[PDB]
């Protein structure tokens, strides 16, 4: 999950706003 | 978007700053 989609590929805060609380 | 990457604590630092105001998850997988 979120550790390896930023870490493995790239991303924005677009991509960070995926892991917020919801 | 930006050719930018994060890994370990840098991207939590990044998911702090957009989420941390509403909550967010860091585990590497949850029940969402």
């Amino acid at each position: 999950g979120i550790v390896e989609q930023c870490c493995t590929s790239i991303c924005s805060l677009y991509q960070l706003e995926n892991y917020c609380n919801g | 978007f930006v050719n930018q990457h994060l890994c370990g604590s840098h991207l939590v630092e990044a998911l702090y700053l957009v989420c941390g105001e509403r909550g967010f998850f860091y585990t590497p997988k949850t029940k969402r």
